[PDB]
């Protein structure tokens, strides 16, 4: 039914260009969002940005000044996140889920219903 | 340092009662909605709890949450051994326009 | 002879609408890309007469307003009906005081009741909102509205 | 057995007023000192029942909301009444598209329908308003709402 | 019925505090508001300021800094206009009439039904 | 220098028609409601039009009035000699707080 499968695990060097595809398979691509999120070795989880399948809407984190951007493919059901001029920090595991909701006006409300099982990046030399 | 604080690790003894806090800023949680996640190690998040009170189908009755005032809180009523798990609450920030996530909260029967 | 049928309806009527496990839309196409709360398995009731019907069991290509067709608009290659009323709608938390509040909540122009329907037995009916104030989803909602214009 | 009378009222009905030559209040006390559209003359239906009479003929100290009297409050030393309604109070000029929005337009909380009376033939009926959007007033005002929880 | 009577014609100097009274009858009074309208020899209405006949609320006009205070005596169901520090441009016909409305958020709506005759105050020498 | 400006004078033959004007600056008449007034010589205003097309009970139908984007028209079907008067537009202004008047416009059966 509902699955989201992600590309397999990355391994880069200082200064590079990271792209981690997540595909989306069971249901109406344009119906839902797709989020993503990373998670260090030892941390929580972190926000990075939405996308909004149907018109390719885009937010994002202002954590990155800028160094991320997630695109969508609508005829090939899948969201791709992309990452910029890497250092030994982009090491973590990004999840790709399904957005419920969305709004980011003062009562906002959303949340992830189906998640993906995560890609592994890493930076090192 | 995140935005909204969550108590490192909780325990309670098998089949007791535990409690999650999740405290806000007043432009995190005394507004917006509040979403709860697990994880457990090595694995994707989990949905639990959303709009702060409502759980997905496959989520049993023993997990209810609520939110009042400027924090939230998850409990969990009858601990089984297989809640060995992460928690992590979720809502938006307007000072800093993010998804905001909780610390974490690493709940252990023993 | 039977009351009038839930496929009729008359200007000033009041319209009852039942949005069983409604969900948060971003945009909607009939309301201008603004946001909706809308529902699989809706419910409408003409609170005047007591007829009532699920929105999916409804042909509404046959559904008149003021004894004319229903107005028809075309979006992103989908058809949707417009139920005019008068006056913003009225839609809270099913069997609780809290309360949603439309788009256009500040300002004079009223709001219709929209309905997508495939040719079968799949309606959704669409409700104007201003954000998540009610939540991102699924929540039950009552709305409520009373019959408008006939629009040009 | 004759209908429900209009005095009886159950918490999910319907209710219709119309408010000929209503005119602004700027502070209303019944509303927490919030601005107000009132009428001298209006008149309340019960759209289920299809039961109805001029609000200025209603004894409303004896009116039921679920068969408990209904909430008074008593400020500026007058006897005000709540007929408390789920969701917001919707209102519109009469016969036309034109719609008002009530004080608290962006917020979740719910409206009520505030009733002055003087024991005898002298009632008022007050509706919430943000501002004079429908102007100042003498305006024939139509508003719709569904009968709420019997308040604590 | 609806009357409001104001107070005789006035002649003053240079530097001054006019108080200008205007007595209403034939209607509850707190009902209401009230308005002050100057109108010069040659030109048209100027408003002044309102009240409320319930709260005792006031606006002005900006155009004084301060000199303009509008008080009311439900008990004797009139109101009082005070002007201060008088040049020879407070010269005008100084009219109080009913309010109707009286909001000021944008969608604003407030007329004047009932007039009173207006008195004349001079600043000469 | 009135925010709302109006033609000073306007004129018609008895028995014809004649329309006043009344240009706002979109902070005045573009969101607010207008009101008319008529000022006899030497002596109180009169109310004739409020809500920007409504007539208090004692004016005739000959006047009538309608506002339209950023200005406001005010009509009289039917010139009788006794409507020698100055004409007055009312509204309120957020820029500058005020209820500013129209300057006034002296229509003459001539």
């Amino acid at each position: 039914q509902v699955q989201i499968v992600q590309s397999g695990a990355e391994v880069k060097k200082p200064g590079a260009s990271v792209k981690v595809s997540c595909t989306a398979s069971g249901y109406t691509f344009t119906r839902y969002g797709l989020v993503w999120v990373r998670q260090a070795p030892g941390q929580g989880l972190e926000w990075m940005g939405s996308i909004n399948t149907g018109n390719a809407n885009t937010i994002y984190s202002e954590k990155f000044q800028g160094r991320v951007s997630i695109t969508r493919d609508t005829s090939a059901s899948t969201t791709y996140m992309e990452l910029r001029s890497l250092r030994y920090e982009d090491t973590a595991v990004y999840f790709c889920a399904r957005e419920r909701g969305g709004s980011v006006v003062e009562p906002a409300a959303h949340y992830m219903d189906v998640w993906g099982n995560g890609t592994t990046v890493s930076v090192t030399s | 340092q995140s935005v909204l604080t969550q108590p490192p690790s909780v325990s309670a003894a098998p089949g007791q009662k535990v409690t999650i806090s999740c405290s806000g800023h007043s432009s995190n949680i005394a507004n917006n909605y509040v979403a709860w996640y697990q994880q457990l190690p090595g694995t994707a998040p989990k949905l639990l709890i959303y709009d702060n009170d409502k759980r997905p189908s496959g989520i049993p009755d023993r997990f209810s949450a609520s939110k009042s005032g400027t924090s939230a809180t998850l409990g969990i009523t009858g601990l089984q051994t297989g809640d060995e798990a992460h928690y992590y609450c979720e809502t938006w920030d307007s000072s800093l326009s993010l998804w905001v996530f909780g610390g974490g909260t690493m709940v252990t029967v023993l | 002879a039977p009351a009038r049928p839930i496929t009729n309806w008359r200007s000033g009527d009041v319209v009852w609408v039942t949005l069983p496990s409604a969900e948060y839309a971003q945009s909607q196409s009939a309301m201008g890309s603004h946001p909706a709360y809308w529902s699989e398995e809706a419910t409408i009731i003409n609170v005047a007469t007591g007829q009532r019907a699920a929105v999916s069991s409804i042909k509404w290509d046959q559904v008149t307003l003021n004894g004319k067709a229903l107005h028809k608009e075309t979006h992103s290659g989908l058809v949707y009906y417009q139920l005019p009323l008068m006056g913003k709608i009225n839609f809270w938390q099913q069997g609780t005081t809290k309360a949603g509040y439309t788009y256009n909540y500040n300002t004079t122009d009223s709001d219709s009741l929209w309905v997508w329907w495939d040719g079968g037995s799949k309606a959704y009916l669409y409700i104007s909102t201003y954000t998540t104030m009610l939540g991102a989803g699924p929540v039950n909602i009552t709305g409520l509205g009373a019959v408008g214009p006939n629009p040009v």
